[PDB]
């Protein structure tokens, strides 16, 4: 599932 | 050019708007990143994390009722009602409007807009700890305990609200610790609402990206698949372009209601 922001 | 733009949405039968926090910020809403996006002496990176919620859940409330409280004055600005007014006239005429949207203000709800992805979640829903309710909540103050706490200045005293007295699950049975149905830093993004939203853009034939850029996050997770498919994409945001689909500078409130006409 997709990270809020990818991570960043 | 707008007339090359609004011959293509004279035609689109399928419209996917994408809103960022630009079309917040013109409605006078904090985020809270960046220069002077402080609260106390904190920033949004700091706060909106399951660490902090864990180790200072009566902090984590204090900033959340804050903004809570504050969207009350806050209100819709021209480009969400040109957004809801737009979706509700192509209605009409069996043609689909949707927004996708990063904000969590509910800004777009308050403006009619009624097809809405709320992909990062809601300032106005809380979820349980423990059973995993989600549950609309608009009450002001969210719980007695938090009434009159939230002060943003660097000096005010911490509410130190036991944990007991922060929002609590009304399933009698149940109990659990309310936290904001928000996705915070470090969290997956829902996977259903993914999968609606590629649905949604896969049959678009025509995207706009407001308040945001279709380069950054989250506009970046579905454009190139519209582009693509040969869609136009148009973009409307204070940011600049060189000498270099649509991009129309400016507040969004004073560009995208003349677009959308
Ligand atoms: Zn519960």
């Amino acid at each position: 599932g997709v990270l809020k922001e990818y991570g960043v | 050019d707008l007339t090359a733009f609004r011959e293509h949405f004279a035609k689109a039968k399928h419209i996917a708007i994408i809103t960022g926090a630009g079309v917040s910020a013109e409605s006078g809403v904090p985020t809270f990143r960046g220069p002077g996006g402080f609260w106390r002496k904190w920033q949004a990176q700091d706060l909106a994390t399951p660490e902090a919620f864990s180790r200072d859940p009566s902090l984590v409330w204090e900033f959340y009722h804050y903004r809570r409280e504050v969207m009350r004055s806050k209100m819709p600005n021209p480009a969400h009602l040109a957004i809801a007014e737009c979706e509700a006239r192509l209605g009409q005429q069996g043609r689909s409007v949707v927004i996708i949207t990063q904000n969590i203000d509910e800004l777009h709800h308050r403006a009619g807009s009624k097809h809405v992805y709320e992909i990062h979640g809601s300032l106005f829903k809380t979820r349980c700890m423990s059973c995993g309710e989600v549950k609309a909540n608009h009450k002001s103050p969210i719980c007695p305990a938090l009434d009159g706490k939230g002060a943003p200045d660097p000096n005010t005293k911490e509410a130190r609200i036991p944990v007991e007295l922060l929002p609590r699950c009304e399933r009698k049975s149940c109990n659990g610790l309310l936290r904001p149905h928000v996705v915070w830093f470090g969290e997956t993004l829902d996977s259903d609402i993914l999968t609606a939203v590629e649905r949604e853009l896969e049959k678009c034939d025509l995207c706009l990206v407001v308040g945001t850029s279709s380069i950054v996050y989250p506009a970046a997770m579905f454009a190139p698949q519209v582009a693509s498919r040969g869609v136009p994409v148009a973009e409307f945001n204070m940011e600049c372009t060189p000498a270099t689909k649509y991009h129309f500078e400016g507040p969004c409130g004073s560009t995208l209601p003349p677009a959308l006409e």
